[PDB]
């Protein structure tokens, strides 16, 4: 009942996959061989959302994990968590994208892509009831963004009326170490604009923000941006699997998020980040939680909300707390900073709470915005693209292999409207 | 008999219910495992449970109830939990997701498929009946579920019993506080199954109940376990009559007589007097005259309304404990020497009494304290016209740019039926208007 | 100021049979003839126990010939002259759409009317002009395109490129050059037949998915010399399926999400058309949100006439389904005044 597939594409991916995995084990008290070491009945009540049953009493992830290269799959496998997943579900190529858009979505990506929907129409037969669907990648990639949007084509044709999720992974205007990150970005969004019913944007910036001011981390890995996205992961599907006060599944998030078919595109958040240090000289109560949830610095998506409206909100508690404070709280950040928050919605947030906290935490909260904001995102990246296609400064590569300018310009487009549209209720109106 | 059946649909219907069970249970001295050990301990044999529940060849006791919804969270609660073994193991749910919030998914698109259970239970309980009263519903109009898949379980019920009684317990949307986006719509669309289909709608919201925590019962952090509570108290007064012995009963047929004047105006608010800490127990003496004063304040109305801004249009007061009726009389009349409560021209009667000899039953572990006397208020009055008022300015707001409509109109729901609610819902705010002018 | 988009909204007699059977209750009370969608005026009807207001209001007693006189004769001059013209159909099941559009041999419809007209004028417009026409017939469907008068092609291949010189132009769609109006009704047969559709209710050939058709005209100079000034024009000729609830669906699976999205579909096209008619919302128009009104993207500014034949019926039947399609019709004007 409510069960979830997710599929990993492209190393970014996959990585963030891996650490999801281990944090939803750890959550389900689920052994790294597979077997349930926990201490309480209620995770397994709800243990078949993300997992499947394996006759020895073990319990094998509902993953699907897809590449053109092998190496990301063998420091997988060779990992901490490998043991745990479906040798058959590991899918992929020999010939890398290459950091090209056109390789993962036409030449190479089409022979793989039969498998890939093999193995999902497997996995998705044998469940009971799909909720739907849970993609992690990047944009600003190769195969990552190209194969993705393949997937999500695909499954949205087979598909249709399940929700769809993509942890995407924005590329930054200052963190870039890809030279055609516009191209990929540009022409990956001109596809989950129409194809999805979510989008949690991710970026690095925010993340390595988040992870040297507010954690106070001196050297930061990619170990501890999987942590904070995998933070997330767990947060936002919480109510599935656990009991609440009020329950909010995929569906009605995104009902309650989504005004316009095409507005889809969210900040996410998580609340309780502080040092370690600095552990024991504040509290840990509802307010402080709420004004750590709200912080323009908090952000993962590297979108200073300050300088848009937030269309919608959407808070998911965790822990033993009260109705009133939380409504209280909420009823008081809508007014104290009504500027931000359009005055054609009466409430702007979305209120969820579950009982179980995660692990050594009294109680935490999730944080899922849908701002005009993020438009500054996309507007970023269609300068660069503009700036590389006016002299075609790398187009020879994606035409190369079956592209068209047609194409590019038809994303370009697409982009543009996405903006103006966002813009159109900036306005004060 | 006085059987009556209860059914709770949605999350906030079903938890109301947990509450109202363990009140009832602990009301009636029956365990939570279905036994009453009075009977064999005494020997019983003259008790009065069969308003609530039904027994069997072994002394189980199980109660008249349906608990729906569309997803199983709340109901594998209620499966596994402290009352797992009273209730029959018919707790309907629906294997698949929720409505999420929306009307059209809980009416038409995936709430068809668990109606027919649904009413064939219902049946079932009432082959059993054999003295039915009437049907208590337990919904929340914000929620998707409690919205649609009511309406259309009431318009089945209807189409079916169509005699019966049928009463509603529904939570209303705050004027400020809110949990969710799309209330409006599912409030408004909602119109349509109150007023053709409901004899009588009691309507509380979070918001009003919350003040009377934190102002009466000195509770700072309220959860929702203490509203439950609350609204399981005034549910429990409402049907004390017909359990208990009383010097005035009062049936829910004679309740709907002199509560309703006329067929569309069956939206009366309710209150509770005596809601008072443990504290603040001692320092009062608690008269009948103390709580029937303490029902008419605006602070004490459970509808974030002032009922100043209306005229009162019916009352009934139904008293719990020990009360004399020469004390309600003197009540009542200092009561009418008031000003400030306007009663209309048309209605010089006003006031119907009830009593009953069972004193209010405290649930362990609650933060209500034991008192001699209590009362219930519900009165008809025109004050509910303004929160209906403020919530059609809402709708309008989200309305005007046809916000969120593309996932209503996905699940099967036409765009003009839209405006048909909207304009339902003027015109019973036009009716409610209307009725308040004085005679000429 | 005048602007661009009109809608007239037409009311379908009865038939004998029904006259007959319904009729009766009138006569015994003063059945369901109540006569409930009368007309006081012109641009005005208040018989649906509300009033709503409307560009023109076509009686009982309007056949054919005028219908098209006063509906869409402008838009072949506007057509001829130069710039794009739009008239869609809707109207719910037992509305007469089909009546009104189409007709029968004897009744000609307004297809028949306006080809018959366009290949006059070109007739008459031969001495001084070239003149040549291009049809085309595609179907909207679960937002996906496909070619009615050339089946088997795969969806993927019909797609909507923006061209720079404002033109819609979907690819690999199939064309014909049709020289008389004969021929054309041939092809629209041939069309229809491939038009998907399946049973419903009682009915058995309940259209369920959008048809349109564009009819490019394309004129260029002959008795002078000039490099390159042909300006061509569209005319387009769209057809809506008619909304439909759940609670009449009850095999649900694929009738339901085709269902689903047909009423999305209707709605983005609302959207677009009111925020057309709106000056305000100006500064973005959702064109995106469905495949019909990116195809339209511009075919419905005010340099382009565009009209709207919305069908209905007076009996008791279809009430709701009549105040339905009226609310939609307010949609386009939303002129609140008594
Ligand atoms: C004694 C104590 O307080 O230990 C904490 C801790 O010190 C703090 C600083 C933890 C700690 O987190 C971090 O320092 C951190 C570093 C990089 C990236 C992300 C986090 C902690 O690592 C994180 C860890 O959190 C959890 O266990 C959560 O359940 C978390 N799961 C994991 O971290 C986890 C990862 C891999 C394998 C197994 C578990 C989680 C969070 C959200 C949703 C689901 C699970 C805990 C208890 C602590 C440490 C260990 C120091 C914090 O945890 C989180 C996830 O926010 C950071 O701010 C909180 C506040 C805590 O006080
Ligand atoms: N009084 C009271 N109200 C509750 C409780 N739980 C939820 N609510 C109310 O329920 C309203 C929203 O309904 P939902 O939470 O969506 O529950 P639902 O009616 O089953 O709707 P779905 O969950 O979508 O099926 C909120 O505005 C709450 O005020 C409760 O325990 N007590
Ligand atoms: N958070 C996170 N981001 C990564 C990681 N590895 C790469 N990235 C980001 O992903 C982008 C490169 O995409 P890539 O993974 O190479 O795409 P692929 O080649 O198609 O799989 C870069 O801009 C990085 O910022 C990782 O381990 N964690
Ligand atoms: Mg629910």
């Amino acid at each position: 009942m409510r069960e979830i597939v997710h599929i990993q594409a492209g190393q970014c991916g996959n990585q963030i996959g891996a650490k999801f995995w281990e944090v939803i084990s750890d959550e389900h008290g689920i052994d790294p061989t597979g077997s349930y070491h926990g201490d309480s009945d209620l995770q397994l009540e709800r243990i078949n959302v993300y997992y499947n049953e394996a006759t020895g009493n073990k319990y094998v992830p509902r993953a699907i994990l897809v590449d053109l290269e092998p190496g990301t799959m063998d420091s997988v496998r060779s990992g901490p968590f490998g043991q745990i997943f479906r040798p058959d579900n590991f899918v992929f190529g020999q010939s890398g994208a290459g950091n090209n858009w056109a390789k993962g979505h036409y030449t190479e990506g089409a022979e793989l892509v039969d498998s890939v929907l093999d193995v999902v129409r497997k996995e998705s037969e044998s469940c009971d009831c799909l909720q739907g669907f849970q993609l992690t990648h990047s944009l600003g990639g190769g195969t990552g963004s190209g194969m993705g949007t393949l997937l999500i084509s695909k499954i949205r044709e087979e598909y249709p009326d399940r929700i769809m999720n993509t942890f995407s992974v924005m590329p930054s205007p200052k963190v870039s170490d890809t030279v055609v990150e516009p191209y990929n970005a540009t022409l990956s969004v001109h596809q989950l604009v129409e194809n999805t019913d979510e989008t949690y944007c991710i970026d690095n910036e925010a993340l390595y923000d988040i992870c040297f001011r507010t954690l106070k981390l001196t050297t930061p890995t990619y170990g501890d941006l999987n942590h904070l996205v995998s933070a997330t992961m767990s947060g936002v599907t919480t109510c599935l699997r656990f009991p609440g006060q009020l329950n909010a599944d995929l569906r009605k998030l995104a009902v309650n998020m989504v005004p316009f078919p095409r507005l889809h595109f969210f900040m996410p958040g998580f609340a309780p980040l502080t040092s370690r240090g600095s552990q024991q000289y504040r509290a840990l109560t509802v307010p402080e939680l709420t004004q750590q949830m709200f912080d323009s610095k908090n952000m993962m998506a590297a979108c200073d909300p300050r300088h848009g409206r937030y269309l919608t909100v959407a808070a998911i508690f965790r822990g033993r707390m009260s109705m009133k404070e939380v409504d209280e709280q909420m009823l008081n950040v809508q007014n104290k900073n009504s500027s931000y928050f359009v005055e054609w919605i009466p409430n702007n947030v979305k209120t969820a709470v579950c009982d179980i906290p995660p692990r050594g935490l009294k109680m935490s909260a999730t944080f899922i915005g849908n701002s005009t904001a993020i438009q500054e995102l996309f507007k970023r990246i269609s300068e660069q693209f503009t700036a590389m296609f006016r002299r075609k400064a790398f187009l020879h590569w994606y035409t190369g292999e079956g592209m068209d300018e047609m194409e590019f310009t038809e994303a370009e487009s697409n982009m543009n409207d996405l903006v103006s549209e966002y813009q159109q209720y900036q306005d004060a109106t | 008999m006085r059987e009556c059946i209860s059914i709770h649909v949605g999350q906030a219907g079903v938890q109301i219910g947990n509450a109202c069970w363990e009140l009832y249970c602990l009301e009636h001295g029956i365990q939570p495992d279905g036994q009453m050990p009075s009977d064999k301990t005494i020997g019983g044999g003259d008790d009065s449970f069969n308003t609530f529940f039904s027994e069997t060849g072994a002394g189980k006791h199980v109660p008249r109830a349906v608990f729906v919804d569309l997803e199983p969270t709340v109901i594998d609660e209620v499966r596994t939990g402290t009352y797992r073994q009273l209730f029959h193991p018919e707790q309907l749910i629906t294997g698949k997701e929720d409505a999420a919030n929306n009307y059209a998914r809980g009416h038409y698109t995936i709430g068809k498929e668990i109606i027919d259970l649904v009413l064939d239970r219902i049946r079932k309980l009432a082959d059993q009946c054999t003295g039915l009263q009437g049907f208590l519903v337990f919904h929340s109009f914000g929620g998707g579920t409690g919205s649609g898949f009511t309406s259309l379980l009431m318009e089945r019920l209807s189409v079916d019993y169509g005699k019966k009684s049928k009463l509603e317990f529904s939570i209303y949307p705050a004027p400020q506080v809110s949990t969710a986006v799309v209330e409006p719509y599912n409030s408004i669309l909602t119109t349509h199954t109150t007023l053709e289909h409901s004899d009588c709608a009691f309507m509380v919201d979070n918001e009003a109940i919350y003040d009377i925590c934190r102002r009466n019962l000195d509770i700072e952090r309220p959860t929702y376990t203490n509203l439950n509570r609350l609204i399981s108290q005034i549910v429990s007064s409402i049907t004390a009559s017909l359990r208990f012995d009383g010097a005035l009963n009062v049936d829910l047929t004679e309740f709907q007589t002199n509560l309703v004047p006329y067929p569309r105006i069956h939206f009366p608010l309710a209150t509770y007097a005596p809601v008072i800490s443990a504290e603040k127990a001692y320092h009062e003496q608690l008269s009948v005259a103390e709580i029937t004063n303490a029902c008419f304040e605006p602070a004490n109305q459970m509808v974030k309304c002032d009922p100043r801004h209306g005229k009162y249009m019916a009352c009934c007061l139904l008293y719990r404990g020990d009360v004399v009726p020469k004390d309600v009389n003197a009540a009542i009349a200092t009561i009418k020497t008031k000003r400030s409560i306007q009663f209309v021209d048309w209605c010089p009667t006003g006031f119907k009494v009830g009593i009953n000899y069972q004193p209010p039953t405290v649930v362990p572990g609650g933060d209500l304290a034991k008192v001699q006397r209590a009362v219930c208020m519900l009165s008809n009055t025109t004050a509910i016209a303004e929160a209906w008022a403020r919530l059609d300015h809402k709708f309008d707001l989200m309305y005007a740019k046809r916000a969120f409509v593309h996932w209503y109109v996905g699940e099967g729901m036409e765009e003009g039926e839209f405006s048909e609610a909207r304009e339902d819902m003027a015109a019973l705010e036009k009716d409610y208007e209307e009725v308040g002018v004085d005679s000429v | 100021k005048q602007s661009s988009i009109s809608v007239a909204v037409r009311v379908r007699p009865f038939t004998e049979a029904e006259s007959n059977r319904l009729v009766k209750i009138d006569n015994d009370d003063v059945g369901g003839l109540r006569k409930i969608i009368n007309v006081v005026d012109d641009r005005m009807l208040i018989i649906a126990s509300k009033r709503f207001v409307f560009d023109r209001l076509f009686d009982e007693d309007c056949t054919q010939d005028q219908v098209y006189r006063n509906t869409t004769q402008p838009l072949l001059d506007s057509v001829l002259d130069g710039y794009n013209a739009t008239v869609f159909a809707y109207g719910a099941t037992g509305c007469g759409k089909t009546h009104t559009i189409s007709g029968t041999p004897e009744d000609p419809g307004v297809i028949f009317l306006t080809m018959k007209e366009l290949y006059n004028r070109i007739e008459e417009l031969k001495d001084t002009k070239i003149i040549d026409i291009s049809l085309s017939y595609l179907e909207i469907y679960n937002e996906t395109i496909r070619d009615l008068l050339n089946p088997m092609t795969q969806c993927k291949n019909l797609v909507i490129r923006e061209d720079a010189n404002n033109k819609i132009s979907v690819s690999n769609l199939s064309r014909h050059r049709p020289n008389s109006v004969e021929e054309v009704m041939q092809l629209i047969l041939e069309g229809n037949k491939n038009r998907t559709c399946s049973p419903t209710e009682a009915n058995a050939t309940s259209s369920r998915s959008h048809a349109v058709l564009q009819i490019n005209v394309i004129q260029k100079d002959r008795t002078g010399d000039i490099t390159e000034e042909h300006t061509f024009a569209t005319l387009s000729i769209i057809d809506l399926a008619g909304s439909e609830r759940a609670a009449a669906t009850k095999n649900r699976g694929a009738r339901l999400n085709e269902g689903a999205n047909i009423n999305k579909s209707l709605l983005a096209l609302g959207n677009c058309i009111n925020a057309l008619c709106d000056p305000r919302r100006r500064n973005h128009v959702p064109y995106r949100d469905s495949k019909l009104t990116r195809l339209l993207k511009f075919s419905l500014g005010g340099n382009c006439k565009t009209v709207m034949i919305v069908c209905v019926s007076p009996s008791s039947q279809h009430y709701d389904e009549t105040l339905n399609t009226l609310k939609y019709a307010d949609r386009a004007k939303e002129i609140k005044t008594k």
